[PDB]
């Protein structure tokens, strides 16, 4: 099932050879479904971990009314 | 609504009109509460903690308990401290200083106050910082506001030396002119 | 009282209050009143397409076109109309930068459009909020790839591109 | 008669006809009526950009802002037009809403953009139209995610990141 | 067209713009059948079943025979039932109650109609429920509409018992002013 | 780990069999996680290499 | 500010909007650097070199000496050379002629004024070309600009000869009027 063939057990019927051949194709089937999804996650959140990285890096990068904001200000050390 | 309020506060239309479209347009009225406060005031006082002070005046708008209380009881007491009656700031004024919601400032209760304003002050004081000195501030408070001469005051005792002070009646009254 | 960027003051004149009591020095200081007039509804007229807002809303941002004192080059006084001869449907999101504070990028826009409009207007495209800033940059990439003797140096010229001439 | 919310009630008023002679009690109830209007164009000037709806349209949601009764604070009257200093391509979902009863999304908007409208008027993002809904939700995990002492803590500051010092 | 039916129907021209648009915002006019009266009547009706009493006077509205019949004849028939006269309203609502389209009412037909009224009510009749008393609703009926004391009455036969009863002839009357 | 298997050396142990049959799996599971990515970017260069010659051409056409 | 410079240049209001406009259009007002004449003045002269003269009036316009200077110090010397007066118009140019930027032009220094106007002129000369004659055309300048008749001249000892050749001051006055 998983395309090895060590070669120490093969069938010799006539039989035998056809559950065989069929057993392979069976394995190549059943065992491609996990690696399309596991292979695409891995993709994904190492993608995902790469913007990460970048976002943090592209953040380490980063009159009439002064009049008016700096009067309190003023009016502020009216403590000394 | 715009009518039932311009007939309690001394606004205009026009200054409701446009001072509802300034507070919605920040915090699209849920309501204000502190964590809006404590960063709306703080972009007027950088070099300085803006959060201890303003944690009093929020509890001084509420005129309810809630966590945050309305729009209408805030231009309500906006424009009491603008274009409100002495008599009416002083009272307003009195129950932010109330700490204790009860009617009486004590010495430390106000000292509370004035040890969170000498923090809004800065990092370090433009001449020597004395830690003693919020002592005498707050002090020099009674030795006016208390007619008893006991340490304890309360509104009629706390306004019956306020009256006369003429700086502060002309600083009561700075900006209910300014719009 | 005033609107737009001092839209808030009103509330720290009303919170300074706190302190005249226990502001034991002699004198404040007087406020800083000067002359005064309301807002109004400036009218942009964007090639036909007319978009209105307040004057405040404008001056929020003063080294920009729209915001300082030079787009009065295109007033058009025999109406009071500022008519620009530009694109609009990228005037919308140069609008809603003044009016929110974050620029924003429509999924749509031949990016090269897009950047010269901010080019025009003052804005800057530093700025774009984060909310969509990186499909601007992936625009930005996949346009700028879109975008991109005799005899001595005539065989080094033959040889590394046979499909010069026949002898190479 | 009555339109927009109440649409259909003369279609009832005039079923109810068919109880008349089986009614043996004494009395009906008389009716509810009041006080009468037509229906009339309010103008709502979204930015420029007018819309127009009947106000019979705008009263089907009452705890909103364009249907309740604090629409009042952005109303001009020297223009007797409804002014809101906001963005005119998203009013346009917004109003569609009051129209079917089904709010939908664009497929283009800066998710931000639209969230903080339905914020404003009123609208409530758990409303959205199922039509729409899920790729409303795609844009938000995005969204979401795009936006995603002295020497006994130092050490440990230190080590779970080499990068930090260089004796780590 | 607005205006052939305009002069049909005793229903201005704007009144006539104004629920054209409600009818057809709802229904875009392919024409209502039955699928679309119970449940905008049921919309009228919670607490009990608006199913089975629709289902006749979905019969009554559709002069013709069809599934589902137009517009023109539908506010051709509510122009009646609102402000037609009360010889005209009696005859429809006659028309309504004739379930066999015979012109011929039986004292079970109209209890059909009776039982499907009952069934409007609600799940638990508000006082006692009493299943016979449907049973003298209905023949209380004839007591006063059999001038032939025979047990089946026709138009003439209903009317000339149902233009006296001042109560429904000022029931007849409640809503042609109301808009 | 690569599903060649020679079959010069098998187990013949009830564990060793275990072990060889997960072996297997896990590096058909270690092996196909660059042959996404290397695939992916040799037609990603082809196609780009391929749009840039006609883009020259579409300019040799003006 | 569109005032503050309506009143310096010759310009209106209206033919400053109609080439503030045509200005920004090209470059959005960072400010044109030499890249943006030696490209905006060849699209005017085929068939000829744009660059090297170019390369003398972009040091012109600049009055400050920066590499690109601005819009206001743009349309404050096109006022002058259009409709300025010819005691300014003269000036200016002939602070274009002074290469060293010292306030003397020498021969072969203005030589190499008009060894780029003659390489302006195009591939082949359309009469016989002669690389001598760029070296009368110079001196025969002198023959009328120097009144000390030694080789070397400055403002007045330029204008002092320019004055009364009336063809210039009449090609001086070419453009004053169309627009």
């Amino acid at each position: 099932m998983t395309t090895l063939g060590y070669g120490d057990m093969v069938p010799k019927t006539i039989a035998g050879k056809i559950f065989g051949s069929i057993c392979s194709l069976s394995g190549v089937l059943v065992i491609a479904l996990p690696v399309p999804v596991i292979v695409s996650n891995f993709s994904r959140i190492y993608h995902q971990n790469q913007r990460a990285d970048k976002r943090r890096a592209q953040k380490k990068a980063r009159s009439l009314i002064e009049s008016q904001h700096h009067h309190l200000l003023h009016c502020l050390e009216k403590t000394t | 609504g715009l009518e039932q309020l311009e007939a309690q506060t001394n606004f205009t239309k026009r200054e409701l009109q446009v001072l509802y479209r300034g507070f919605k347009n920040e915090c699209p009225s849920g309501v204000v509460n502190e964590d809006t406060f404590k960063q709306i005031y703080a972009q007027f006082f950088p070099h300085g903690d803006a959060s201890t002070y303003a944690h009093y005046l929020f509890n001084a708008f509420d005129t309810t308990q809630t966590g945050s209380v309305k729009f209408e009881d805030f231009v309500t007491a906006l424009s009491i401290l603008l274009r409100g009656t002495v008599h009416e700031k002083l009272r307003w004024t009195f129950n932010l200083y109330d700490i204790n919601k009860d009617g009486y400032i004590n010495k430390e209760e106000m000292m509370d106050i004035v040890k969170a304003i000498y923090d809004m002050m800065g990092k370090y004081t433009y001449p020597v910082l004395k830690e003693d000195t919020p002592r005498q501030h707050v002090d020099v408070f009674f030795q006016k506001m208390d007619k008893n001469k006991d340490g304890i005051v309360t509104l009629d005792e706390f306004l019956e030396s306020c009256q006369e002070d003429d700086n502060i009646m002309r600083s009561l009254q700075l900006f209910q002119n300014v719009m | 009282m005033a609107a737009g960027v001092a839209a808030w003051l009103p509330f720290a004149r009303a919170a300074a209050i706190g302190w005249m009591p226990v502001a034991n020095c002699p004198m404040p200081l007087a406020p800083a009143d000067k002359n005064k007039r309301q807002d109004e509804l400036i009218v942009l007229n964007v090639s036909g397409r007319r978009f209105q807002t307040w004057r405040t809303t404008l001056e929020r941002y003063p080294d920009t076109l729209l915001g300082s004192t030079e787009k009065e080059f295109f007033f058009n006084e025999d109406t009071k109309e500022y008519f620009f001869d530009r694109d609009p449907e990228v005037f919308r999101c140069v609008l809603n930068f003044y009016r929110t504070g974050k620029l924003h990028y429509p999924r749509y826009e031949c990016i090269s459009a897009y950047d010269d409009e901010l080019a025009f207007y003052g804005i800057l495209p530093e700025i774009i909020g984060d909310c969509c800033y990186e499909e601007y940059k992936d625009r930005k990439r996949e346009n700028a790839e879109r975008l991109m003797l005799s005899f001595r140096q005539t065989m080094w010229r033959a040889f590394e591109n046979p499909h010069t001439s026949t002898l190479a």
